[PDB]
RNA sequence: AAAGAGGGGUGAGAAUCCCCUCCACCGAAUGCCUAAGGUUUCCUGAGGAAGGCUCGUCCGCUCAGGGUUAGUCGGGACCUAAGCCGAGGCCGAAAGGCGUAGGCGAUGGACAACAGGUUGAUAUUCCUGUACCACCUCCUCACCAUUUGAGCAAUGGGGG
RNA sequence: GAGCUGUAAGCAAGCUUUGAUCCGGAGAUUUCCGAAUGGGGAAACCCACCACUCGUAAUGGAGUGGUAUCCAUAUCUGAA
């Protein structure tokens, strides 16, 4: 849904000029390779990976137009949204599954960075996308309200949060919470582990004491995304004290350039498992590298009775399949058209709702004062009536062209 | 001569494009072309080997727009087949 | 195209299709 | 571009650039006939230069004659 | 055409007699320019790109320019034009004053 | 000039439009190929202001897309009849008329593909199987002789 | 010296004070028929020869330039 969209608006005019004109020149690749070069570098993407990009396209580039010479520049698009998404990782990176449960995923990181938040996040993402049964650990003693936070989380969820209060050794509750989950049948167990502003010496030696008594499947690091650069050396110095097998990147939905996003990869060979991108427990997504890849490129890919159908799966009923989601994401790429229904749709739905069953079934039944009545109960008085019947008309033309 | 000229335009409709799904291309060519050009303009643009040529041309539809009574311009639509394990024209 | 017709649809309903 | 054109070498590029030029009007008119161009004024320039440098050509083989 | 686009108009004739305003476009194959603010009119209008409302729209139509005279900048009042080479480029000199413009 | 009748279907609207079931007409044709001619009328999706000797939702009308595929079929890259032009020429107030060599000119002569399948519109033309005619040599095989010459024929005789 | 892609009300795109569109003088290209002139032809077409280039193993195919008649001059050959 959210983020990059600063570098999109740095790259996407060059990219411009050179999807319009099919013809490759040396000229106009290594032109628009300079603009490509300064968007990743004030995107504050890693400095060799910036210059390792640039060659790796480059040279594509100009042996694409000896590769062929139908659809020119948009085979340059093509190679620059391939390497993109080599750089993001090649492809999704699905959840371990322990072989027999529960599976232990341990989350790390630095205070500040949405730990405490995305432990509860990813509890609810388990549950409603792949049916399981998760426990969250309070292994964060200290510091007061922690405990409170993840408890607080866990009953809008409605799930167990295992806690000794803080007077107990996080290796101890680490250890109880995994044999309680054994007992009754728990599928996940999250611990939210401790961390202070920067590293130190006593958060590691806890952590490896912890991975010790827990053996965990995963080992996610939640990172800050608006941190750049601090999120690769985060990650790197994690994934060298202990082991990361993940990375969860947080608040997208406040980052403009997408640095650490292009760039963990490359610096750790640690994978981007999901995104954060918001402050609700509902606000992650697992991280698809092609879509966002496409996305910073531009890149996509009874009449009462069907509008009442198509109000439902329009308004509330948004939730598309078979790569509707990535066809129509950022609204089908704008389609040219900056003008959303939002309240004019609710005031659609309303003048929708403002006939009887006979009125629905057939439509131009209705008389001049007919829906006059109606207009006057929905709130238009003849324009929205007979805007919403020229639309039911013009669906009509459209379906008996399509049969 | 050029090889470029002599291929103006390809033809896209529902017969074309099963002509394409049956491996055989379709062209617009210019009005004094020849079918031994066309075959040698395609095998020198795209690089791929061809069995036939079938060259047909086209007369004038009259077209009318209020008092203007005129006639849309002659074509010759050539129809190029590719050989087997050749590479595709995009 | 019974896809192509119904996200006409869906866009009409949203606000307008093209006339 | 003309007088870019003048101040270049005399022979052979002018026909390199011409026949390289060519290629990529070739490719544009493709472009257009199947309907995903979506700029129509390179189709025009691309003409009008491969018409000066045509004409620079044949103004410097009657200097030379 | 004696005005140029941008310039700071003071109209002679028509309804709206004397109101200042700036040439926003000049149409000099008709010898029509459009200055900001003179002939109001009311435009009806079924299609609108950009969220389609309709309704009547309220815009400028251009005048002759004739009912056009351009302003000397020391005193304000309308003035009518010359042209002098100032070592380069030919500039509108208005009368009563030696001032551009 | 002549035979329709009823039930469904669409539409705002029908005897007139589409489907069905009976009935009737032509059948050395009112059937099937194909010339001269016409020039897009052919096919599909829409329209009903004009054209349709009435209506019309229908079309040989109106709008937008599409559709005519050849070595063998017909004509050229082969021949000639009547006839026409005609280098030089012979005439003739001027323009021009006639005419030799030469050429043009099928309604004739010669000449290599056919039987099955296909789509809304093309089919000895596209696809499948099996062929045939003219020419060419990076090649493979046999024979002859590279001057007491193998082989080829020419716009010339002769048979046809 | 600031509006312009005609007629023509069009945005799918772009060009211009590093001087566009517009106006004048001199240049370049100027397909094909047409006295039409390589041969024919039913106007806008068909079919060639020679020399040099492109391509094939070669035949097929293409490009460029010559190829009408009469007259004047000059050269060669000059039949019964
Ligand atoms: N917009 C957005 N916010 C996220 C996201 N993930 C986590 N946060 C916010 O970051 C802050 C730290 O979250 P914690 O869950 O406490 O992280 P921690 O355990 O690592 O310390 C929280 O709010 P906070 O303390 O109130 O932030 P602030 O007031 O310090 O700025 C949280 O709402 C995300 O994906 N998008």
């Amino acid at each position: 849904h959210m983020g990059f969209e600063g570098l999109a608006d740095r790259l996407q005019q060059t990219i411009s000029k050179i999807r319009g004109k099919g013809k490759v020149s040396e000229q106009d690749v290594k032109e628009m390779m300079r603009e490509v070069r300064l968007a990743l570098l004030e995107a504050d993407v890693n400095f060799k990976v910036v210059k390792d990009f640039v060659k790796k396209v480059s040279e594509r580039a100009v042996g694409q137009d000896v590769m062929k010479s139908l659809t020119p520049g948009q085979q340059v698009i093509k190679v620059v949204q391939e390497e993109l998404t080599e750089l993001m990782g090649g492809e999704e990176s699905k959840i371990a599954v322990a072989k027999r449960p529960p599976t232990v995923i341990m989350m790390v990181g630095l205070q500040g960075a949405g730990k405490t938040t995305t432990s509860g996040k990813l509890a609810n993402l388990l549950r409603k996308k792949h049916n399981r049964k998760p426990m969250l650990v309070a292994a964060d003693i200290y510091r007061p309200a922690a405990i409170k936070q993840l408890e607080t989380l866990g009953k809008q969820l409605d799930m167990p949060v295992f806690s000794l209060g803080d007077q107990v050794s996080p290796v101890e509750i680490a250890k109880q919470a995994i044999e309680k989950a054994k007992e009754e049948h728990y599928d996940y167990v999250i611990l939210d582990t401790a961390g202070r502003l920067h590293i130190d010496h006593e958060l590691m030696d806890e952590l490896t004491n912890v991975k010790e008594i827990a053996n965990p499947e995963e080992i996610f690091l939640v990172v800050d995304s608006m941190t750049g650069q601090d999120a690769v050396n985060v990650a790197k110095s994690f994934n060298e004290q202990l082991g990361l097998t993940g990375v969860v990147l947080t608040k997208l939905d406040g980052d403009t350039r997408g640095g650490a996003a292009l760039s963990i990869r490359a610096v750790t060979n640690t994978p981007i498992k999901f995104a954060g991108l918001g402050e609700k427990l509902d606000a992650l997504e697992p991280f698809h590298p092609e879509r966002m890849a496409s996305r910073i490129l531009g890149m996509g890919d009874t009449l009462d009775d069907f509008l009442e159908q198509l109000g439902q799966v329009r308004n509330m009923g948004p939730l598309d399949e078979l790569l509707q989601m990535m066809p129509g994401a950022g609204k089908m790429k704008g389609l040219k058209n900056i003008q959303v229904d939002e309240k004019q749709l609710n005031h659609v739905e309303a003048i929708i709702k403002s006939m009887t069953v006979l009125e629905k079934e057939q439509p131009d039944i209705i008389n001049a004062s007919r829906r006059k009545r109606i207009a006057k109960g929905s709130g238009t008085s003849v324009q929205e009536v007979n805007r919403l019947l020229k639309q039911f008309d013009e669906m009509k033309k459209m379906m008996k062209q399509m049969t | 001569k050029d090889p470029r000229d002599v291929l103006k335009r390809p033809v896209i409709t529902e017969r074309s494009a099963d002509l394409m799904t049956e491996k055989k291309y379709t062209f617009e060519v210019d009005v004094r072309a020849n079918k031994t050009e066309v075959k040698d303009a395609v095998e020198s643009i795209f690089g791929v080997k061809v069995d036939k040529v079938n060259i047909m041309n086209y007369k004038g539809k009259s077209k009318r727009v209020g008092r203007y009574t005129g006639m849309t311009s002659r074509r010759r639509k050539a129809i190029v087949k590719l050989t087997a394990d050749s590479k595709e024209i995009e | 195209l019974f896809l192509v017709d119904f996200f006409t649809i869906i866009l009409p309903a949203l606000t307008a299709i093209g006339i | 571009m003309k007088a870019n054109e003048i101040r270049d070498l005399t022979t052979a590029e002018i026909e390199q650039k011409v026949k390289s030029l060519k290629e990529e009007l070739f490719n544009l008119r493709f472009q257009l006939a199947t309907g995903q161009l979506e700029n129509t004024a390179r189709i025009r320039e691309v003409r009008k230069a491969i018409a000066r440098m045509k004409t620079v050509i044949r103004e410097r083989e009657i200097a030379a004659n | 055409m004696h005005v140029k686009k941008g310039d700071k108009v003071m109209v002679i004739s028509g309804k709206d007699k004397g109101k200042q305003g700036t040439i926003l476009a000049a149409f000099p194959k008709k010898d029509r320019v459009l200055v900001e603010g003179v002939n109001m009119v009311k435009k009806h209008s079924k299609p609108t790109q950009a969220n389609p409302q309709g309704g009547i729209s309220n815009q400028e139509a251009p005048i002759h320019v004739s009912n056009v005279m351009p302003l000397d900048p020391k005193t304000g009042e309308v003035t009518r034009v010359g042209y002098k080479v100032e070592d380069g480029k030919k500039v509108r000199v208005a009368k009563k004053s030696g001032q551009v413009l």
